[PDB]
């Protein structure tokens, strides 16, 4: 009696995993095809976005289980080796050091410390005498010391670095990820989505917005702001080891500076080689910091923690500082204009919040500026060595640098005694829990365009 | 592009052809830019080589004939194609799909082997 | 291979199938070779790909059920087939080209829904 | 797959579709994974192409309006269809077959311009 009959284009779907491509966002990249991103080779989006709402369609998500943010931090990192690979070497540079101090008095920073040794030149018969200004954190004193002058880098025990090449610029020039064809992006619009759920408004499109890949631990740098609330997302809420991502309605601006007058000097090694290093210093040292608005911050921490608390009834939060550790992973790090900082932030996360709103003081007009103090390494294993070590090289001039805080990183010290006060302190290192906030929002899907129904419809023969 | 997938079947008779519109068109990263274009290219070419299987190609809607099996029927065909919408449907229906390729293609066989035993002498 | 590129268009249906007969014949090297071989695939896939969503694939000459607006018409039929050349007509037919296949698209499938609506009746 | 080579070709006149139905998909190592689907691909597509050109594409037997040249001619019809199978036969019918596809071509489009010609007054 019924006949089966089978339809092509039908509009069903299926999730899958598959490998996208980056699209940038047609800029003129002419000048500037040396970017570390490498992002003058991908596509251009020439016209507007498919911008294509769905309607009656409800969905699952689970971004906390998406394969997107483990091929984008692959792609990261391989774009990373790439870019270091054709750069120059640093092997004959570790050799003895013989240091002493550059700084005229401990001051308030010294740490800009002198040293001498020996290179090779043109010639490999040729020794010659030469000498550099590094930082303390790069040194270390030679084993067996007497208290010596003896020293020599932090890498030599563990690995060779390479230094960066001087054309290489790392500013974060936003990536497009597209589907492949036949395979879709499907993205959520609900307002107040957090990690997992069904989404009410989901929304199709062929490429993702303009994400940026910023390097940054426990601030999150220039993503994309909270719509309208701030949100928390953790992957348990009870569970220590899951770091809650908290995703700010509105942005807190951040000045960052080294104000010395740096300068730059090169060093011949070896055939057609050559080193780049730090010369002398000009005028008078200051210290290296950074600058945040004292009253914006408060009052999205008081939001923070109405957020928190809602989510916690009954409990004040304590904003403390976080854990100790390394220099990496304690200190807030980053990196613009070519440098890298790593900033104190003790004073930053000191506070607290109960149910009561403490502070009606931000309705008050001040000016209050909280700043803390950052220190500069040259030599970096980001990624916990995975990649092989940059050097970087120093810049000529000041250097200033302006952000938006958007989202922080934060873990829940569960101690015993918090029945009533919780302890949340800054967190990070996992360098893909940066990119899971901005990738929250897509889903990769296949398309399955053949259906199968009956209709008791008779084929003519 | 997909843009009736939460309608019913009769509302995306209409709109079938806007999917299969845009299946085709669209040194780290040149790989994955080879990569997408050779799986767009396998992903048309596998249902088209099915189509051209089960002889209907060329449309988007098949006459087949081939019986539905009770086992397979629950539901009205009013049920169906005014009320049920095609992304829950393939749920229920995602049962004994993979003998219906083979039932297809078996059938189609045997029109064009009676076919060609009418044409040899007419 | 075009040997009829500068003939008229009543003359180019005779040579037409001898450049479709062309279409697929045939470590740096290697890279070129693949690269020649993927883009050559990509080329003969798309138009015939397009040919299908019209629904007159499988033949060289299409007659579509959809009427010739006047606002491309300027000239006569003996003035296009057997005055001139297939390039300056397409040099000229460069303008409004872009949203006619996707009219032939739309006219198709209502053929298809047209016959569904005979079909489910026969 | 090929679960039919030894018999005749009216035996294996049923058995046809087995070996389409998997001709389509059935660092070093990946290198060798990407080079066999591009394989796969073009020789898949390739006969396709044939098959388009001779217009009788769609279907797995093809009547051809194109006369059997006596040259070719040296078996009967029960000889070759019941006493012969297709492995040995195409030892022999090796000769001549590629003047057959162009004339298959030419036949094809001489059917085309005059079903155009036809069909142009309709
Ligand atoms: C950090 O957050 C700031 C807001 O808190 C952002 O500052 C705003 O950026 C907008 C876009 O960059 C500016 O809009 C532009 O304004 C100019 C001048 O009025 C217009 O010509 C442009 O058309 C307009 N563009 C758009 C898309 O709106 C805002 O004027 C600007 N300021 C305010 C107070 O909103 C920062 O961009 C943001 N990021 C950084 C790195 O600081
Ligand atoms: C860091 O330590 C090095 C090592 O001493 C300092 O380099 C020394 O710099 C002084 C002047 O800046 C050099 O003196 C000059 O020597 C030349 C001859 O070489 C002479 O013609 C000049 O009149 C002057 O006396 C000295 O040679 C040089 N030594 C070496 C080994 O390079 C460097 O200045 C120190 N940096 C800072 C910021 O203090
Ligand atoms: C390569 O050389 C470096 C430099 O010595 C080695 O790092 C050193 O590792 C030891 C062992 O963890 C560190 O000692 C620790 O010191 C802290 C106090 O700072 C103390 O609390 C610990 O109990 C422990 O004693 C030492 O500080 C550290 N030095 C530096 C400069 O980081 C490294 O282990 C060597 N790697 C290899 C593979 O040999
Ligand atoms: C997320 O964290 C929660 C903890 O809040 C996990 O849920 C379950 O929590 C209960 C108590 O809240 C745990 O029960 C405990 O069992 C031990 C040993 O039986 C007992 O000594 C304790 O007094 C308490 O009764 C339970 O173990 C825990 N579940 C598991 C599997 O450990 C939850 O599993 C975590 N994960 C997710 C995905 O929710
Ligand atoms: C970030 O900045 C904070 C703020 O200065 C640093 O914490 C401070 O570390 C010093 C150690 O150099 C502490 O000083 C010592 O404290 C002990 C214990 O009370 C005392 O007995 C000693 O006489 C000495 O004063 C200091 O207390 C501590 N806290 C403050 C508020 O200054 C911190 O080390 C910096 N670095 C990191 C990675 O957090
Ligand atoms: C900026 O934020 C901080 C913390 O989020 C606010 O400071 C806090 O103000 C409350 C009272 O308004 C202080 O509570 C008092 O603490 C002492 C400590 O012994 C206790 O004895 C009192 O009974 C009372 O509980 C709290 O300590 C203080 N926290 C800090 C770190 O200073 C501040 O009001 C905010 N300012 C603005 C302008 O938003
Ligand atoms: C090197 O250090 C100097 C001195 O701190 C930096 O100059 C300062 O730059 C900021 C913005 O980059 C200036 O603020 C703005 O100035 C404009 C007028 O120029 C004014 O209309 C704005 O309202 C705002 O105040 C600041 O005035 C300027 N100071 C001086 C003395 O020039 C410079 O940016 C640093 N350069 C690098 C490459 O780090
Ligand atoms: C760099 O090489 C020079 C030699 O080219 C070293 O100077 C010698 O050091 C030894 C050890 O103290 C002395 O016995 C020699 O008299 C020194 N001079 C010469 C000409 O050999 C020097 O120690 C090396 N290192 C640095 C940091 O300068
Ligand atoms: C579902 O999401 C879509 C897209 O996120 C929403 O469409 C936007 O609606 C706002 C106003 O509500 C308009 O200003 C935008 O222009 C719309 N987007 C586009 C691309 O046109 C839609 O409103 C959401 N619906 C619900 C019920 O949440
Ligand atoms: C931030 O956390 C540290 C964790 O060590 C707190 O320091 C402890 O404070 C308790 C308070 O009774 C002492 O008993 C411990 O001995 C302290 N430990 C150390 C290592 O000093 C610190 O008090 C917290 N600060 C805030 C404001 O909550
Ligand atoms: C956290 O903030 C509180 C409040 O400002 C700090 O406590 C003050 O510290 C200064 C520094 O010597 C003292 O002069 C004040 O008397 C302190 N006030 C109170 C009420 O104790 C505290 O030091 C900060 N802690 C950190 C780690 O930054
Ligand atoms: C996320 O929201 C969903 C509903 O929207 C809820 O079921 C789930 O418990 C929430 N999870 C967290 C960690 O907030
Ligand atoms: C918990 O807090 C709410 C409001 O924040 C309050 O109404 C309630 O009384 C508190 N619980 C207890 C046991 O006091
Ligand atoms: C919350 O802390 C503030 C700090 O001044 C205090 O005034 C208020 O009474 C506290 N509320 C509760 C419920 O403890």
């Amino acid at each position: 009696n019924l006949w089966v009959t089978v339809y092509y284009g039908v509009p069903v779907w299926k999730e899958a995993k598959t490998t996208l491509f980056c699209a940038s966002d047609a800029r003129a990249y002419e000048k500037e095809v040396h970017n570390v991103w490498a992002t003058h080779a991908c596509v251009p989006t020439d016209p507007s976005p498919q911008e294509l709402v769905l309607g009656n369609v409800t969905e699952n998500f689970n971004m906390w289980k998406n394969d997107m943010v483990d091929q984008m931090h692959e792609d990261i990192i391989s774009l990373w080796d790439q870019s270091l690979k054709p750069c120059v070497k640093l092997t004959p540079l570790c050799v003895t050091l013989i240091c002493s101090d550059a700084t005229v008095k401990t001051g308030t920073v010294e740490e800009m410390k002198n040293c001498s040794f020996n290179t090779t030149t043109e010639i490999r018969d040729k020794e010659k005498k030469e000498y550099a200004l590094f930082y303390k954190p790069d040194i270390v004193p030679l084993s067996e010391t007497n208290n010596t002058s003896e020293y020599r880098l932090i890498n030599c025990n563990t690995s060779a670095c390479t230094q960066a090449c001087p054309k290489v610029t790392f500013e974060p020039i936003p990536i497009h990820y597209c589907a492949p064809a036949g395979y879709a992006i499907l993205k959520c619009n609900d307002e107040t989505f957090n990690g997992t759920g069904p989404c009410s408004n989901v929304s199709t499109v062929q490429c993702t917005h303009g994400i940026r890949p910023v390097v940054s631990t426990q601030l999150l740098l220039n993503g994309s702001l909270a719509e309208k609330e701030i949100v928390i997302r953790s992957e348990n809420l009870t569970n220590n080891a899951k770091i809650i991502i908290v995703h700010l309605h509105t942005p807190v601006e951040i000045v960052c500076t080294r104000p010395n007058n740096n300068t730059r000097k090169s060093v011949r090694i070896g055939p057609g080689q050559t080193f780049y290093a730090t010369g002398d210093i000009i005028g008078d040292i200051k210290q290296a910091h950074c600058n945040i608005s004292e009253e914006k911050w408060n009052d999205t921490l008081q939001k923070v923690g109405i957020e928190l608390q809602k989510h916690f009834p009954n409990k004040t939060i304590k904003y403390n500082q976080s854990a100790g550790g390394d220099m990496e992973i304690t200190t807030h790090s980053f990196n613009c204009g070519g440098e890298f900082f790593y900033c104190n932030t003790s004073n930053l996360f000191n506070g607290t919040y109960n149910g009561t709103y403490i502070s009606t003081n931000s309705s008050a007009n001040s000016t209050s500026t909280i700043t803390l103090q950052c220190r500069i390494k040259q030599i970096i294993n980001m990624w916990q060595g995975v990649g092989r070590c940059m050097y970087a090289p120093p810049i000529a001039g000041n250097i200033t640098c302006r952000s938006n805080i958007t989202g922080l990183l934060l873990t829940r010290d569960g101690g015993t005694n918090s029945n009533e006060t919780e302890t949340f302190r800054p967190a990070g290192g996992d360098m893909r829990d940066n990119w899971r906030s901005e990738l929250y929002k897509y889903k990769v899907v296949k398309i399955e365009p053949l259906g199968v129904a009956p209709t008791r419809c008779k084929r003519r023969v | 592009f997909l843009g009736a997938a939460g309608s019913t079947m009769g509302a995306a008779s209409m709109t079938l052809t806007v999917q299969a519109r845009n299946l085709l068109s669209g040194t780290v990263w040149g790989i994955k830019q080879l990569q997408a274009r050779v799986l767009a290219v396998e992903r048309y070419l596998r249902d088209q080589q099915l189509l051209g299987i089960w002889g209907c190609s060329g449309k988007l809607i098949c006459c087949t004939n081939v019986p539905w099996n009770s086992s397979w029927s629950n539901r009205n065909l009013s049920e169906i194609w005014d009320n049920m919408t095609w992304l829950q449907w393939d749920k229920e229906i995602s049962n004994y799909t993979q003998i219906i390729y083979g039932l297809l293609e078996e059938s189609q066989n045997q029109q064009e082997k009676n076919e060609q035993d009418l044409l040899a002498l007419d």
